[PDB]
DNA sequence: GGAAGCCATCC
DNA sequence: GGATGGCTTCC
């Protein structure tokens, strides 16, 4: 959703739908990290698997901008 | 003088496949046109019941697994809703002439074998083995799970010389236990018939039927099958021209449970006669080769180094010869 | 050891068996909490072989998901 | 120059590999003596091995391992009758395989590896100074090595065959015979085995495979071979043909050469009403493939209308011939004519398209079926065929669709004439 | 070469464990050279005792049944073998791979001699039947007469007998007998024009035979390229490697009285056609002809279209 | 001497014996009896092999027990109502026993021609034909199905033209597997065999056998030759021979059952008649009788008979002419 | 002596 | 698993 009040961050399993070599877009973690202007390590911080095991949620803006740049949602 | 490279043995006591039919009690003497029971399908909802690997023990993951159960379809077999008696019929064939191997290399080896088994025949007949075989036919061991919790089970045994009946029997298979070997006049008469067959003194062909009183529309248990992959079906049964059936090797394994001479204990009861006599139900081997009581060491101690063991161990070795298999290197 | 292909996971079944004299193992292909296929594969298989054992089912699922959720067309 | 130093380094590496299998009792002194003898006289030891080996393109041992005859290295001329297949088609990319002793094969592989790098593979005959300067062999040793290499490059065989070859006859025009012994080609099957491996395996092959899984169409081809057969040469060790059989692992893939219907399946001839309705359609595997091809060929244009019309006429004729053959196979495959319970329109079609009036059929019904041939069955079959072919107003409005309708009418008339000639 | 005047048909032959491979590249039906050799041996055995020469063979291949199995893990297919008896040591044998198959073929033969003149056609058909019931075809013995005693009798038919429409209707009454089968002819001209098409790409020769008998799947502009008939590879014959050798110049020969050649197999293209797509039955007879100036050893079916 | 190339073609070509089943006392109506099919079923066994005995080690034995062992096999049974098995095959005899198909030198050819002319002019085929009619009289071709039977019955039919020439029937269990007696019907059959072997033409027979076994018991057709040689999953451990979806026996198995005639192997006589082979080697014992170290193998006996003209006794003559009628490819 | 035979080792 | 031999290795 575009409304910030109802949005929740995705989990790792949902996030593997678009990032990773097995995903449907077929884009790497390194290329997606370069698409957001981050390091590879800080991007790997997002896809650890559980927030207790050193994992952070992604932001609203980074998530929607990443969906924009991959050609999934238009996100005007 | 050593053991041969190859050694093959055919099997005596060849059974048929046993198929099932259903009908009413007290009409069991008219049971020649009873319709067969059939295999259908139904769908079952699986649920989570296994142990967990201490990583799948978050409550959220557990409830998320509870939310989406998997579905399966599964074969089943029941009695009809009005009949209450299960009829199982098969055919046993006793061969005789059990000493000779069907394949061999060293002639002196098989000659030593032949005189060993001839001396065993001369000392004792087959009366102990035939008595125990007729015991395993008296109670219905071949009714594997269908015997469990049955109301009353009766069995007719019928001798076939030409195309007609020679002599019959009948029993109450619940009166005969599963544990011990008793004595009975009809039973030893049948055992004498089997012993006459096993000595090669005339061929014996038997057909056995068995009736089990269970209940209306209850579940019966045919033999199962093997599934390598699925994408759908997860359990299949065995059938011959659309009639539920039991494998022949299941009947043969239910017939050879006569071994009461394993060194471990006696409270367990008789087991089947195997080299390194084992049970898959317990995952454990009696007659370990560390003890000097498995089949192979007993065999080449009787033949090559000429130690006749105890007489019941000679019964065990002769039963392993009757079952037959692949020996050698 | 599991294998992860995107949102899919392929796990073995923790105790093998002997089929035709050779040791084997059961494998399961998951899509989240939903189990999709089960095969029985022998050992001495590298992970690439276990991958392209299931690659066709993956591709068919992709084809169906692409056709079902296609967007609307104006003209 | 550098090639002989590389050969000496390869001999030292072979001595180190022979020292890798070292024994703790006495392996060290024997390995040192063998390495000293190798580094001294590798060429002198290899001349006697290179005298034993011969290069060959046709071999007799694949016919049977126990036979022995003349093995020939020869490229025959291209025949005059055009459009054929032989060894003459390629000359530039040949690879000859050699028969001989295994240590001799190691020596020949060392000679071929020394033949690489420089131009030594073609200059093993014409080279004295640089070769003797690099290899450490003298002038007399270089001359003896050149003589041994010229001898090993030669055939060196006597013309004779064995008793386990084929050596068949072929009659001459109006006169006697010749004896014709066939030899197994090995360079040709090594070449086409490389091409078949490249067809079945390769980055372009797997890329076109995942392309045809994703239907992304970049400019590329995709080849596929169905139902090969596999043959095994000899026992467990394959190199006894040659080293080409060592690298092919004693395997040769065979191409299918089969009659059309080589899977004799049971016929669903029996009297089902829905079975008769589906048999009026006649959905089979080859019939379904032909119907799919005909439906795919409907949306074509008229720019290739000559070739498109030829392909459409060939497809229609093949469909008509397959329908007639399937009807004949269903008729002759039928043992007897049974009265079908509820065969809806199946009796009306099988008055002619069914078997003769047997004892299960009535004699009056058989005489009535002999009185009138199944022309209406042909009309119903033409209607089912025209319903199977997707038509539209573009064919009715276009002249090419009118020509296709005329061709289909001519094919239906030929089928009705062939049915009426046998009918009655 | 020559036009046969009488056509004689062998109705339905039941053969077991004939050779399946018959070539170093194919493994389906056996070679037509075996059919030319069979009719030549039929001429040499008995056909000289009734003053006929025989020219060409016709085959229809009613059924095919080979002993082949698939090894449960791949798309290829493996052969069945037989157990050779023991070596004198008693260990094992040298394993050689062979292909057995069962066939069902009708044999169509042409004639040129005084067919109906010296004797009627029925008795010469019966005697050539009793001659043919004792041989083998490609290593496969003929199974004898069984409860198929109904296709026992044969019939000779004169080629140009009667009028042209009478010849046509006799041809139609004859092809009403060979219903479930397919004849096999050479189709080299299709290979010529196809090679001429791909010569615009590049000048390769065996690729024309290789690419015309696969399933090429084309990229979308996900489709398949089609060939209109049942194009099947076939061994065309032989090309020699060596010149002619003298009857004693080579050792261990079969007979030391006939000159010898060392040959390589030649391959071609065939096609399985329906019997009702041909006009004349004289278009499907396999003649063995030789060119001893070169290595050309050819069987074919001239005068087809 | 003998030539470098020597080959004989096979006489007595049999057919693939198809199997069918039905009930007793209807065997005269057995022209339409249904076939016997092959099915599959699944088996689970345990370990019963002799293990390496340096890895007995009871913990690892209980470990190797608890992983189960599953296979898929083939099976062929009679139906639950029928109790009789019917086997049928044909047999073509050719004649012209002496002539080879290949000879490199004509001197050994016409020397062999004249010495087999002498052998056929000395005595007839009546010994060999009597033994062949014995091997068809008892049903040796029912390899394992004969074992433990109840009543066996053979029917032999002479076929000249498309009708029956003459019929025969026997009780195959009365004729033993042991010796070679004589019988008027058997000697008439031996007369037919000796006439057919004499180059007189193609003599054609159709043989049908019957056996009371029982209801729903198993029969034994041939097996196949499959080589594993593969990384892939295990195949089914047993496959049977079928011809057009009906169980069958191989032609070479019944052909090997026919030539079990040689009682003159020099080692003993209590083991019984064997098949005829050059240095005759059985596969059941894995051992080659008539060793070439002795002069009772086929090659040395022939080279004494025709080349050095040292004629052995009549038994070795029967042996070498049986190896001639078996066929084969000889040479260096 | 010479051949043949076996075994052996190579690849 | 075919090929060549080398010291034995008979007779």
């Amino acid at each position: 959703t575009h409304d910030a009040e109802e949005w929740r961050p995705p989990t790792s399993w949902e996030l593997r739908h678009v990032v990773g070599e097995g995903s449907f877009t077929g884009v790497s973690g390194a290329a997606a990290a370069a698409l957001l202007g981050m390091s590879a390590t800080n991007f790997r911080k997002y896809t650890a698997g559980d927030s207790a095991a050193n994992r952070q949620k992604i932001s609203f803006a980074a998530w929607h901008y990443l969906l924009d740049r991959l050609g999934v949602k238009r996100a005007s | 003088l050593s053991t041969a490279s190859v050694l093959a043995f055919e099997r005596k006591l060849d059974p048929s496949d046993a198929l099932m039919s259903a009908g009413a009690w007290a009409q069991r003497d008219a049971s020649q046109e009873w319709p067969a029971v059939t295999v259908r399908e139904k769908s079952v909802r699986g649920t989570i019941s296994n142990r967990l690997k201490t990583k799948d023990r978050d409550p959220a993951k557990l409830d998320a697994s509870i939310q989406s159960p998997n579905l399966q379809t599964v074969d089943v077999a029941n009695l009809p809703s009005d009949a209450d008696t299960l009829k199982v019929r098969f055919t046993l064939r006793v061969l005789g002439g059990a000493g000779t191997p069907s394949a061999c290399n060293d002639a002196a080896y098989r000659d030593k074998l032949l005189q060993t088994v001839a001396t065993y025949v001369n000392e004792q007949g087959f009366a102990e083995l035939a008595r125990r075989y007729a015991h395993n036919l008296a109670n219905a061991r071949f009714l594997w799970r269908n015997r469990v919790g049955a109301e009353a089970v009766e069995v007719r045994i019928n001798h076939i010389r030409q195309g007609e009946v020679a002599r019959t029997w009948r029993f109450d298979a619940l009166a005969i236990g599963l544990r011990d070997f008793k004595a009975d006049a009809e039973l030893d008469a049948l055992a004498e018939l089997i012993a006459s067959g096993l000595s090669g003194s005339g061929h014996v062909l038997l057909e056995v039927v068995a009736f089990a009183r269970i209940g209306d529309g209850q579940e019966v248990f045919p033999s199962q099958e093997l599934i390598l992959d699925k994408g759908q079906k997860s359990k299949t049964l065995y059938s011959v021209r659309d009639a539920a059936a039991i494998h022949s090797q299941k009947i043969g394994n239910a017939l050879r449970t006569i071994d009461t001479w394993y060194p471990d204990e006696d409270g367990l009861g008789p087991i089947a006669v195997e080299p390194y006599g084992s049970v898959t139900s317990q995952g454990k081997a009696y007659r370990q080769p560390k003890q000097k009581l498995d089949f192979y060491t007993l065999l080449d101690n009787w033949v090559l180094r000429d130690e006749a063991p105890a007489v019941e161990q000679q019964h065990y070795v002769i039963a392993n010869l009757i079952r037959g298999g692949v020996f050698g290197e | 050891n599991a294998i992860h292909i995107g949102p899919f996971s392929i796990t073995p079944a923790a105790r093998g068996l002997h089929y035709g004299g050779l040791p084997h193992h059961q494998w399961t292909l998951y899509y989240g909490p939903r189990e999709m296929a089960i095969k029985t594969l022998p050992d001495s298989y590298t992970s690439s072989e276990v991958r392209d054992e299931f690659s066709d089912i993956i591709a068919e699922f992709v084809i169906d998901a692409r056709h079902r959720y296609a967007p609307d067309v104006l003209e | 120059q550098e090639l002989r130093q590389f050969i000496e380094s390869f001999i030292q590496e072979r001595l180190q590999g022979k020292l890798d299998k070292l024994h703790p009792d006495e392996d060290d002194k024997r390995q040192t003596l063998l390495a000293t003898h190798r580094r001294e006289a590798w060429l002198a030891d290899a001349a006697r091995r290179v005298g034993q080996l011969q290069l060959v393109t046709h071999t007799l041992k694949p016919i049977h391992p126990d036979a022995r005859g003349s093995n020939l290295h020869s490229l025959p001329q291209a025949p005059g009758q055009p459009g054929l297949a032989g060894s003459h088609e390629l000359g530039d990319r040949l690879v000859s395989d050699v028969v001989g002793n295994a240590a001799a094969l190691d020596v020949f592989k060392f000679l071929s590896l020394q033949y690489q790098g420089k131009n030594l593979l073609n200059w093993l005959t014409e080279d004295s100074a640089e070769a003797v300067q690099a290899l450490s062999d003298n002038a007399e040793q270089a001359r003896e090595w050149r003589q041994a290499f010229i001898g090993i490059t030669a055939v060196k065989g006597a013309p004779a065959s064995h008793s386990l070859a084929k050596q068949l006859y072929f009659p001459l025009p109006g006169s006697g015979y010749h004896l014709l012994a066939p030899l197994f080609p090995t360079s040709l099957v090594h070449h086409v085995h490389a091409l078949l491996r490249e067809a079945r395996f390769g980055d372009a092959a797997k890329a076109a495979r995942e392309a045809r899984s994703r239907q992304e169409s970049w400019p590329h081809g995709f080849s596929e071979y169905p139902n090969l057969a596999i043959q095994k040469f000899g026992g467990t060790k394959p190199q006894n043909i040659s080293q080409l059989n060592s690298e092919r692992y004693g395997e040769n893939w065979l191409l299918p050469s089969l009659p059309p219907h080589w899977q004799r399946q049971d016929q669903r001839a029996p009297i089902r009403h829905s079975s008769v309705f589906e048999h009026d359609f006649g959905r089979s595997p080859e019939v379904s493939r032909l119907t799919r091809t005909l439906q795919r060929l409907l949306a074509k244009t008229r720019h290739n209308n000559f070739t498109i019309r030829r392909y459409r006429a060939q497809l229609v004729g093949q469909i008509c011939d397959e329908a007639l053959q399937y009807a004949a196979r269903l008729r002759e495959l039928e043992p007897g004519w049974s009265a079908t319970p509820g065969c809806q329109l199946h009796d009306a079609e099988q008055l002619w398209l069914d078997p003769l009036r047997a004892q299960t059929d009535e004699t009056f019904l058989q005489r009535r079926l002999r009185g009138d041939w199944p022309a209406e069955v042909g009309n119903r079959f033409a209607n089912w065929l025209n319903r199977a072919v997707s038509s539209d107003s573009q064919i009715l409005g276009s002249p090419e669709a009118a020509q296709w309708s005329q061709e289909l009418s001519k094919e239906l008339t030929m089928f009705k004439e062939i049915l009426e000639d046998e009918r009655d | 070469v020559t036009d046969p005047e009488a056509l004689l048909l062998l109705p339905r032959l039941s053969i077991q464990n004939a050779n399946a491979i018959s070539s170093p590249l194919t493994w389906g039906f056996p070679s037509p050279g075996a059919f030319t050799g069979f009719v030549h041996a039929l001429q040499r055995r008995v056909g000289i005792s009734l003053d006929i020469e025989l020219d060409g063979v016709g085959i229809v291949c009613h059924r095919f049944e080979a002993q082949i199995s698939q090894p449960a893990g791949k798309r290829t297919k493996v052969f069945n073998l037989t157990r050779n008896p023991l070596n004198r040591d008693g260990s094992t044998a040298a394993i050689v791979e062979e292909g057995r198959a069962h066939l069902e073929v009708s044999l169509l033969l042409g004639v040129h001699g005084d067919g109906l003149d010296d004797h009627p056609a029925q008795e010469i058909a019966r005697q050539v039947q009793e001659q043919a019931g004792a041989m083998r075809l490609a290593g496969g013995s003929i199974l004898p007469w069984c409860n198929e005693r109904f296709p026992a009798p044969n019939a000779e038919l004169l080629m140009l007998g009667g009028s042209d429409e009478q010849r046509r209707k006799n041809q139609r009454r004859l092809t009403r007998r060979l219903l479930p089968g397919f004849a096999l002819v050479s189709r080299e001209a299709l290979l010529q024009q196809h090679l001429e098409t791909l010569r615009t790409t590049l000048p390769e020769a065996t690729t024309l035979d290789a690419l015309l008998d696969l399933c090429r799947i084309n990229f979308e502009p996900w489709q398949v390229r089609d060939k209109p008939g049942w194009l099947v590879p076939i061994p065309a014959g032989y090309n020699a490697l060596s010149p002619l050798y003298l009857p004693g110049e080579v050792r261990n020969a079969r007979d030391r009285e006939t000159p010898l050649r060392f040959v390589e197999n030649l391959f071609g293209l065939g096609e399985w056609l329906s019997p009702h797509r041909v006009a004349a039955l004289s278009d499907l007879l396999w003649y063995h002809h030789a060119e001893p100036d070169k290595g050309l050893y050819r069987w074919s079916t001239p005068r087809f279209v």
